[PDB]
């Protein structure tokens, strides 16, 4: 049984530490998010549009 | 927020798919003899029979003369090894006459008018060591990681 | 008509503000309309972009 | 069961073609044997055929009616001075004089009589019938 973090066909982002050593770092979450919701809206050709976080 | 609108094209076309509607011809009384073949590769004619009247066909092979080609249909093949085939002894569809879209294994494309050559698996290729009367019809393209060619087949 | 991968270009909040290019730029264009055509991402057929007006 | 063929009877619905413009110039022409082209008409347009004869060119086989020629004999034929069906280009039975099928895909050659001795090819049919031996021929317009 294949969970939803194992599915092989999902697009996966490897991030910088949005936390490194106690120290936060908004604006790189702020970036990731922007940049996964323009990937979700370009690759599927403006057929789906992200909503939930 | 700037509104955005996007554009994709279809492909032009499928292996073993009928090029266009001028005259053409099938012949659809025959049947396969030992073995696969595959849609859009050509088949030769190892024995017509003098009385019942069926042909029977199978792939190309070395020193002989190839008859014609396969064709699609949604109900007469089967779909295995994720394509279209034609299984050992049932009926096929063959092309003898007119445009279609053929199976290629070249690099580069081909001259309007010019002699077709065959591999020994049935498929095009630019220096094969089979002869044909087919020719050229100019088209020329590429599928999914496919080489597909346009070639005009004459009766024999 | 702009590239759909342009968006994000005119989206930057400009320095030491809360306003972006975008805005900025319809205050003092009243009455133009822009728009994001796909078509735009390859003019040439080589890769080359362009912008319509 | 039934008979298997007759001469001069077309063998298959592919592509083929009749010309029913013409007339038996002289003599009588049997069903299912090879005519040439004596004359051809410039302007009425049309041609007059007649039985094969030696060292000539064929054009085509004719074929059986019903309606366009009746005879008192069991075999159909032409007779002089009436409109002939000929076909020029498809799969036809046709009378011969071999024994023995030839090899598929062979080019034919025709006898002195309108008959197939030892270009149009060979189709695959060799049937017997009234010791008539018909063979299919596939006919081409060049």
């Amino acid at each position: 049984i294949v969970s939803v973090f194992n599915h092989p066909n999902i697009t996966k982002i490897t991030s910088g530490k949005w936390i490194d050593a106690s120290t936060m770092k908004p604006e790189t979450a702020e970036a990731e998010l922007t940049q996964a919701i323009e990937t979700i809206e370009t690759i599927t050709r403006g057929q789906h549009r992200a909503t939930n976080i | 927020q700037i509104n955005a609108s996007y554009q994709r094209d279809m492909a032009i076309a499928l292996p073993g798919m009928v090029a266009d509607t001028s005259k053409y011809n099938i012949d659809g009384a025959c049947v396969v003899n030992e073995g696969d073949v595959l849609v859009g590769a050509a088949v030769q004619v190892v024995q017509a029979q003098a009385v019942d009247g069926h042909k029977l066909v199978k792939a190309l092979t070395t020193g002989t003369t190839p008859y014609g080609v396969a064709i699609r249909s949604h109900w007469q093949t089967v779909n295995a090894q994720n394509q279209m085939i034609y299984e050992d002894g049932g009926a096929i569809n063959v092309m003898t006459s007119g445009r279609v879209w053929m199976l290629s294994k070249s690099t580069e494309a081909p001259t309007f008018g010019s002699a077709v050559k065959l591999d020994v698996d049935g498929q095009e290729k630019s220096d094969g060591t089979i002869e044909t009367t087919w020719t050229y019809a100019g088209g020329w393209t590429k599928y999914k990681d496919i080489q597909l060619v346009e070639v005009q087949l004459h009766q024999l | 008509l702009i590239p759909p991968s342009m968006r994000k270009v005119l989206a930057i909040r400009m320095p030491e503000t809360t306003m972006s290019y975008l805005d900025y730029f319809k205050s003092q264009n009243s009455g133009i309309e822009i728009d994001s055509i796909a078509e735009l991402e390859d003019i040439d057929g080589a890769g080359t972009k362009g912008v319509l007006v």
